C-alpha cells in the first residue's frame, strides 16, 4: 500500500534500501496478518484467493522489492529470511486441508517467488532450494516413521524457514501431512528444470522415491510425476533405481487389487511414466541394468498371469502393452535373462493375451503385442531357415500361431452354433483381431516383405468367415446396428489387406465387392449397373436393414476399400459408388472415396491428367479434405504415373492413433518408376499451384509441403519454359505465404527441389533472382525480421543444393544482408555455405577463390553504396563491411 | 515395504553375478579365480577367498530391514552399511595393485581387461553401501588402493590408447559413483583425488570420461570448500578446458546425443557455481537452436525434448551472466552475430512451449536480441 516507498526503491542507497524496502514487506506483511491471525479465517470455498493474487502482483510489478539486485549480503539475508516468512505463512496455510485446497496461488505465489530469487541472485536461490529440500527431507523422514512402525509423532511444530520478522507448521494429521506434500511435489515439479545440479537431483531422486514407495494415491500420483519429469532429465542414477523400481513393482501388483477412481486419479502419470522410463526409441535399455528389466519381465509376466487386462478397469492397459512392446521389439532378447526365459516368459504372456483376446471390446492395445510377438517368431523362422525353396507353416512351427487359429475356429464356431448366445460385439471383436493380425503377417511376417515360403491361415476359414458375417447381417434384430457392422468392415479391411499382399479368386473377390457394397446400397439402388451386378440380389434384403443406420465413417471405409479392388472387377460399379460418394456433405465418405478415386481413375483409363471430378475437388473446400486431398494427390502423382500399382510396405503401428482403420489407406501406392513414366508435363499443377495459393488455409499447404518431394521427383521440368517457370514461380509464391513455418518447410524443400530439377538452366535462374528479390523488397518493405530470416534460410538451402553457376547467386543474396550490417544472416547462411564447401569437399577459402569475382564485385558495390549515402565515418563503416566480409 | 529391496540393496550380486558389465571380453568375477591370472597366487587365492565369503556375506546379508532407519547422515540415499563388500574389496585391491605395476613399466594386456572389469565391479561396489564407499575414502596413501587408481588415472591422461581409454571411463564412473555417495564433509578429504582431475581435464580425454568428469565436478562444487579450490587454477579456473571443449567438439564419431548430455551437465553445474557464489554457450545455442528451428514444432523426440530443455537452461545461464557481470556483452561482441539470432529464435521457441517459468521468460524479456540488423541494400542484390 506504501506506494512512495515502492516508488523511491530505486533511488535509496541500497543501505538503507533495505529499511525502506522493509517497511513495505511489512505492510504486506501486516496484510497477510490480517488474514493469516486464524488460521480458519471464514472458509476456502475450493477472501484470501485475492489476497495471493495481489501479493503475485506486487511482486510481478515490483520484483526488486522483494529482493535487491546489488546483493548486499546482510540485506540479503534479511531478505532471505523475509521471504521465508512468508513461506512460513503459506505453508502453515498448505497444512490445513482446507486452506490447502487453495492450492491454485499457493504454488504461484512461492514457485515465482524462487524462481524471481534465482533470477536476482542464483545464491539465493540455492540457499532457498536447500531449504525446502531439508523440509521435504523432514516431511519424507516423517513419512518413512509411519511406514516403519516407529513412533509416529503426529503433532510436530516443524519450524521450516523459521523468521524473526518481529510460524508453526502445525500437522495433526495423515491429510495434513499429505497435503503438504502436495504443495512440495507441486513446487518441486515446477522448479525441477533449474534445481538440476547433477548431485542435488540426486536428493530429489531419493525423496521422491521414499516418498512413492509409501504415499497416498494422489500423492503416489503427483509423485510419479514428479520421477517422470527426473527421468526425463538426468536418466536414472543406479542408486535410487533400487527403490523406484521396488516402488514400481509393488504399485504393479497393486494395480489388479485397485478400486477404480483409485486408479483413474494416477492412470495418466503412471502411462506417463511407462513411456518415459520405456520410451519407443531404440537402446533405451541400455539406460537400465538388465538385472532391473529382467524382474520388471518376470513383474510384467506374473502380472499376465493375473489377466490383468480383464480385472483391471481402464484401458488406458494400453500402458502395460505398449511396455510389453519396448520388452518384445526395441529390447533385445538374451539382454535381460536368457533367450530361454525370456521366451517361456513371452510365452506364458501371449498365452494370457490369447485368453484376454476372446473376451474384449477393442483390440487397438492389444492386436499390436501379438503382431509384435509374431513378428518376432517370423524373424527367428526365417533365420531358421536362413537360405533353405522351401514352403514353411507357422500353424505349425509357431506354437502361438496355431493358439491363434485355436482362437479364431473357437469364436467363428460359436458364432455359427448361436451367435446370440456369445458377446455378438466382442466375439466378432476376437475374430476381426485374429483375421487382422493375419492379414497384417501376411504382409509383414512373411520373406517375400523384408526364398522362404510361407503358409498362413487358409482360404476356406476366411469364406467361412464370410458366410459367418453373412449370417450375422441376417440374425442381429439390428440391436445397436452400428458397432456390429463397424466390426465386419473392420473384418473386411483384414480380408482387403490380405488381397492386397495377395490377390484373391475373382468370385470371392466379387463375393467380397458385394460385402462392402451393401451398405447405402439402398441409396444407391437406381443406377446402370445395380441390376447388371450379381451381389444386389442377394444383398437387398440385409442392405434395407442397414439403409440408414450406417455410419458415415462405415462408408468411408467401404467405399475405400472397393476402391482398392482392381479394375477388372465392376470398374464401372466402383465408379458409380464413388460418384455417389463423390459431392456427398460428409467429411469422412468425402476423404475416403477421393483417396481411393486417386487409385480408381487410372484404374479406368485416363493416367495422364487429374479427373475433372477431381478438379471439382479442388475447387470445393472441405480444408480437411483438402489436406487429406494434399497427401492423396502427392500419392496421385505417381499413381498417375505407375499404372494404378501399390506397395506393400512395412508400415508397422509405430504409433497407434487409438482406432486405426483402414490398414490400405496406411499402405502406400507406388509408380513404376520408367524413365517414361516419371517425367511429366504439368497438366494438373494449375489446380495444385491453386491449393498452393496462401489464400488455402495453412495446413493443407503443409500436407502439400510434406508431398513435395514426391510431386516433384514425379514431375520434368526440361520443357513448357513458361508453363514451368510459373510452376516454379508458385513453389516460390509458397516461399511467400504467409505463414513462417511452411516457409522455413518450402526452405527444407526446395533444398531438395534443386536436385528434383534435372538441369539448372538459365531461364528459371533468372526467375529464382528477380522473384527472390521482389520476395526480400517486400521483407524490407514490412521491416519485419522474420521474412529475411526465412529467405536467408532458404537462399542457404538452395546454396547448398546448388549447381556451378546458382552458388554464386545464392551466395551473394546473402553476402549483401551481411554487408550492410545484418547478424543473423552471418550464423546462418555463412554456416550454410561452410556445410556447402564441406559437401563441395573444398576448403572455404578455396572456395572464396573460385568466386571471389562476384564477392569482390559485391563488396565494390556496398562500398560504393556506403561512399555514395556520405572520413572517419566512412572509414569505419567499410571496416565493419570488411570484418563481416572477413 | 518388507523385503527391504535385500537383492536390490545389496551388491546387486545378480549384477555382480553377470555377463560383463563393460562393453565385451567376457568375464563374470571367479571366471579370474578359474584364472589362476602382489604378484603371485599368494595372497591371490586369499584375496579370491576373501571375496568369495564378502558374496555369502552380503547374500546373507540385511543391513537394512522394511525401511532402513539406521542408515543416517547428510548424504542422502544412504545405501545401507553392507560389511561384505568389504572382504570382496581385497580382490580388486589385488587386481588393480597388478594392473597398476603393469601400467607403471613400459607386460601383458589382459590384467587390462581384469581390470576394467575390477573397475566395473568397484562401480557396483559403491553402488550399494554407504559405509563401504566410507572406508574406500578413510582407509597418507590411506587405502593404497584409492592413491592406485588415481595413478591410473594420471598413467592413462597420458598414452591413452584402448584399454586405458576405458579405464578413463570406467576410473570417472567409481570416482563420480564415491564422490556422489560421500557426505559434504568427506569432500575436503575427496580434494587429494580431486586434484587428478586437472588431467582428465586434458584436450586428449574423450567424450564418455568428459561427461563423467563434468558430473564429478558438479559433485565436487556442491561443497563449499571444495569449487574455489578447483576454480583455484591457472589456465581458466580450470574451466577454460570445459569452455573450449564445448566449442572445439573434438570427436566427430560421438553422437550429438551423447554431446547433448554433456552439455546439459555443464550447463547445471555452471548454474550450481552459481548458486554457491559465453563463447561456449554461445556456440551450443548456435548448434541446438539450429536443430531446433529446422523442427516447425515441440520435439516429438525425447533427444530433442532435451535440447529444449538445454535451451531453456542455457539462457537461464546466460542472463544468470549477464546480470551477475555486465563484461558478457563486449564476451559476446566477438560471438554478437551468432547470439541476437539464437537469442531472438530460441525465446521464440521456448513461447512455443506451452508451460511457462517467468523467471527463463523474464530472462527471454530481458535479452531479446532482435532483429539483427538495420536493413540491407536491396540495389545489386544477389
Amino acid at each position: 500500500s506504501m506506494i512512495p516507498a515502492l516508488r523511491e526503491l530505486g533511488s535509496a542507497t541500497p543501505e538503507e534500501y533495505n529499511t525502506v524496502v522493509q517497511k513495505p514487506r511489512q505492510i504486506l506483511c501486516q496484510f497477510i496478518d490480517r488474514i493469516l491471525t486464524d488460521v480458519n479465517v471464514v472458509a476456502v470455498e475450493l477472501t484470501s484467493v485475492m489476497l495471493l493474487d495481489f501479493i503475485q502482483h506486487i511482486m510481478k510489478s515490483s520484483p526488486l522489492m522483494f529482493v535487491n539486485v546489488s546483493g548486499s549480503h546482510e540485506a540479503k539475508g534479511s531478505c532471505i529470511e523475509f521471504s521465508n516468512w512468508i513461506i512460513t505463512r503459506l505453508l502453515r496455510i498448505a497444512a490445513t486441508p482446507s486452506c490447502h485446497l487453495l492450492h491454485k496461488k499457493i504454488c504461484e505465489v512461492i514457485c515465482s517467488l524462487l524462481f524471481l530469487f534465482k533470477s536476482k541472485s542464483p545464491a539465493i536461490f540455492g540457499v532457498l532450494t536447500k531449504e525446502l529440500l531439508q523440509l521435504f527431507e523432514d516431511l519424507v523422514y516423517l513419512h518413512r516413521r509411519n511406514v516403519m512402525g516407529h513412533a509416529v509423532e503426529w503433532p510436530v511444530v516443524m519450524s521450516r524457514f523459521l523468521s524473526q520478522l518481529d510460524a508453526p507448521l502445525q500437522l495433526m494429521s495423515m491429510q495434513n501431512l499429505e497435503f503438504i506434500e502436495v504443495t512440495l511435489l507441486m513446487v518441486l515439479t515446477r522448479i525441477i528444470a533449474i534445481v538440476f545440479f547433477r548431485r542435488q537431483e540426486l536428493l530429489l531422486w531419493q525423496i521422491g522415491c521414499v516418498l512413492l514407495e509409501y504415499g497416498s494415491p494422489k500423492i503416489k500420483s503427483l509423485a510419479i510425476s514428479f520421477l517422470t519429469e527426473l527421468f526425463q532429465l538426468g536418466g536414472l542414477p543406479a542408486q535410487p533405481a533400487s527403490t523406484f523400481f521396488s516402488s514400481f513393482l509393488e504399485l504393479l501388483k497393486h494395480l489388479v487389487e485397485m478400486d477404480t477412481d483409485q486408479l483413474k486419479l494416477y492412470e495418466e502419470p503412471l502411462s506417463k511414466l511407462i513411456k518415459t522410463l520405456f520410451p519407443f526409441e531404440a537402446e533405451a535399455y541400455r539406460n537400465i541394468e538388465p538385472v532391473y528389466l529382467n524382474m520388471l519381465l518376470e513383474k510384467l509376466c506374473v502380472m499376465f498371469e493375473d489377466g490383468v487386462l480383464m480385472r483391471l478397469k481402464s484401458d488406458l492397459k494400453a500402458a502395460l502393452c505398449h511396455l510389453l512392446q519396448y520388452f518384445l521389439k526395441f529390447v533385445p532378447a538374451g539382454y535381460e535373462s536368457a533367450l530361454q526365459v525370456r521366451k517361456v516368459y513371452v510365452r506364458n504372456i501371449c498365452k494370457a493375451l490369447l485368453d484376454v483376446l476372446g473376451i474384449e471390446v477393442d483390440a487397438e492395445y492389444l492386436l499390436g503385442p501379438l503382431y509384435a510377438a509374431l513378428k518376432m517368431e517370423s524373424m527367428e523362422i526365417i533365420e531358421e531357415i536362413q537360405c533353405q525353396i522351401k514352403h514353411v507353416d507357422m500353424n505349425q512351427k509357431s506354437i502361438l500361431w496355431s493358439a491363434l487359429k485355436q482362437k479364431a475356429e473357437s469364436l467363428q464356431i460359436s458364432l455359427e452354433y448361436s451367435g446370440l448366445k456369445n458377446p455378438v460385439i466382442e466375439m466378432l471383436e476376437g475374430i476381426a483381431v485374429v483375421l487382422q493380425l493375419t492379414a497384417l503377417c501376411t504382409v509383414h511376417c512373411s520373406h517375400q516383405n523384408m526364398s522362404v515360403v510361407i503358409t498362413w491361415m487358409s482360404l476356406d476359414f476366411y469364406t467361412k468367415v464370410l458366410k459367418s458375417c453373412r449370417s450375422l447381417l441376417e440374425s442381429v434384430q439390428k440391436l445397436d446396428l452400428e458397432a456390429t457392422i463397424d466390426k465386419v468392415v473392420k473384418i473386411y479391411d483384414a480380408l482387403i489387406y490380405m488381397q492386397v499382399n495377395s490377390s484373391f479368386e475373382d468370385h470371392i473377390l466379387e463375393d467380397l465387392c458385394g460385402m462392402l457394397s451393401l451398405p447405402w446400397i439402398y441409396s444407391h439402388s437406381d443406377d446402370g449397373c445395380l441390376k447388371l451386378t450379381t451381389f444386389a440380389a442377394n444383398l437387398l434384403t440385409l442392405s434395407c436393414r442397414i439403409s440408414d443406420s450406417y455410419s458415415p465413417q462405415a462408408q468411408s471405409r467401404c467405399v475405400f476399400l472397393l476402391t482398392l479392388f482392381p479394375r477388372r472387377i465392376f470398374l464401372e460399379w466402383r465408379t458409380a459408388v464413388y460418384n455417389w460418394a463423390l459431392q456427398s456433405s460428409h467429411e469422412v465418405i468425402r476423404a475416403s472415396c477421393v483417396s481411393g478415386f486417386f487409385i480408381l481413375l487410372q484404374q479406368q483409363n485416363s493416367c495422364n491428367r487429374v479427373p475433372k471430378i477431381l478438379i471439382d475437388k479442388v475447387k470445393d473446400d472441405s480444408d480437411i479434405v483438402k489436406k487429406e486431398f494434399a497427401s492423396i494427390l502427392g500419392q496421385l502423382v505417381c499413381t498417375l504415373h505407375g499404372m494404378f500399382y501399390l506397395t506393400s510396405s512395412l508400415t508397422e503401428p509405430f504409433s497407434e492413433h487409438g482406432h486405426v482403420d483402414l490398414f490400405c489407406r496406411n499402405l502406400k501406392a507406388t509408380s513404376q518408376h520408367e524413365c517414361s513414366s516419371s517425367q511429366l508435363k504439368a497438366s494438373v499443377c494449375k489446380p495444385f499451384l491453386f491449393l498452393l495459393k496462401k489464400k488455402i488455409p495453412s495446413p493443407v499447404k503443409l500436407a502439400f509441403i510434406d508431398n513435395l518431394h514426391h510431386l516433384c521427383k514425379h514431375l520434368d521440368f526440361r520443357e513448357d519454359e513458361t508453363d514451368v517457370k510459373a510452376v516454379l514461380g508458385t513453389l516460390l509464391n509458397l516461399m511467400e505465404d504467409p505463414d513462417k513455418d511452411v516457409r522455413v518447410a518450402f526452405s527444407g524443400n526446395i533444398k531438395h527441389i534443386l536436385e528434383s530439377l534435372d538441369s539448372e538452366d538459365g531461364f528459371i535462374k533468372e526467375l529464382f533472382v528477380l522473384r527472390m528479390k521482389e520476395a526480400y523488397t517486400h521483407a524490407q518493405i514490412s521491416r519485419n525480421n522474420e521474412l529475411k530470416d526465412t529467405l536467408i534460410l532458404t537462399t542457404g538451402d538452395i546454396g547448398r543444393a546448388a549447381k556451378g553457376d546458382l552458388v554464386p547467386f545464392a551466395l551473394l543474396h546473402l553476402l549483401h544482408c551481411l554487408l550492410s550490417k545484418s547478424a543473423s544472416v552471418s550464423g546462418a547462411a555463412y554456416t550454410e555455405i561452410r556445410a556447402l564447401v564441406a559437401a563441395k569437399s573444398v576448403k572455404l577459402q578455396s572456395f572464396f577463390s573460385q568466386y571471389k569475382k562476384p564477392i569482390c564485385q559485391f563488396l565494390v558495390e556496398s562500398l560504393h553504396s556506403s561512399q555514395m549515402t556520405a572520413v572517419a565515418h566512412q572509414r569505419e563503416m567499410a571496416l565493419n563491411t570488411l570484418s563481416e566480409i572477413a | 515395504w518388507r523385503q527391504r529391496s535385500n537383492t536390490q540393496g545389496s551388491i546387486l550380486i545378480n549384477l555382480l553375478l553377470k555377463q560383463p558389465l563393460i562393453p565385451g571380453s567376457s568375464l563374470s568375477l571367479c571366471h579370474l579365480l578359474s584364472s589362476s591370472s602382489s604378484f603371485s597366487l599368494s595372497a591371490l587365492r586369499e584375496a579370491q577367498n576373501l571375496a568369495f565369503t564378502g558374496l555369502n556375506l552380503v547374500a546373507r546379508n540385511e543391513c537394512s530391514r522394511d525401511g532402513d532407519p539406521a542408515e543416517g547422515g547428510r548424504r542422502a540415499f544412504p545405501l545401507c552399511q553392507l560389511p561384505g563388500a568389504v572382504h570382496f574389496l581385497p580382490l580388486v585391491q589385488f587386481f588393480i595393485g597388478l594392473h597398476c605395476q603393469a601400467l607403471q613399466d613400459l607386460s601383458v594386456c589382459i590384467l587390462e581387461g581384469f581390470s576394467v572389469t575390477a573397475l566395473s565391479i568397484l562401480q557396483h561396489l559403491v553402488c550399494h553401501s554407504g559405509a563401504v564407499v566410507s572406508l574406500l575414502l578413510s582407509g597418507q596413501g590411506q587405502h593404497p588402493l584409492l592413491k592406485m587408481l588415481l595413478h591410473l588415472l594420471a598413467f592413462s591422461s597420458a598414452a591413452t590408447g584402448h584399454l586405458q581409454a576405458s579405464v578413463l571411463t570406467q576410473c570417472l564412473k567409481v570416482l563420480v559413483k564415491l564422490a556422489e555417495n560421500t557426505s559434504c564433509d568427506f569432500l575436503p578429504r575427496f580434494q587429494c583425488v580431486f586434484q587428478v582431475l586437472p588431467k582428465c581435464l586434458s584436450p586428449e580425454t574423450p567424450l564418455p570420461s568428459v561427461l563423467l568428469a563434468v558430473e564429478l565436478l558438479s559433485l565436487l562444487a556442491d561443497h563449499d570448500q571444495l569449487a574455489p579450490q578447483l576454480c583455484s587454477h591457472s589456465e581458466g579456473c580450470l574451466l577454460l578446458l570445459l569452455y573450449m571443449y564445448i566449442t572445439s567438439r573434438p570427436d566427430r564419431v560421438a553422437l550429438e546425443t551423447q554431446w547433448l548430455q554433456l552439455e546439459q551437465e555443464v550447463v547445471w553445474l555452471l548454474a550450481k557455481l552459481g548458486v554457491q557464489s559465453v563463447r561456449a554457450l554461445t556456440v551450443m545455442l548456435h548448434r541446438q537452436w539450429l536443430t531446433v528451428r529446422r523442427a516447425g514444432g515441440p520435439p516429438r523426440t525425447d533427444q530433442q525434448r532435451r535440447t529444449v530443455r538445454c535451451l531453456r537452461d542455457t539462457v537461464l545461464l546466460l542472463h544468470g551472466l549477464s546480470q551477475k557481470d555486465k563484461l558478457f556483452m563486449m564476451h559476446c561482441v566477438e560471438v554478437l552475430h551468432q547470439f541476437d539470432q539464437v537469442m531472438p529464435g530460441v525465446s521464440m521457441l521456448i513461447r512455443g512451449l506451452p508451460d511457462v517459468t517467468d523467471c527463463e521468460e523474464a530472462a527471454l524479456d530481458d535479452l531479446c536480441a532482435a532483429e539483427t540488423d538495420v536493413e540491407d541494400p536491396e540495389v545489386e542484390c544477389g
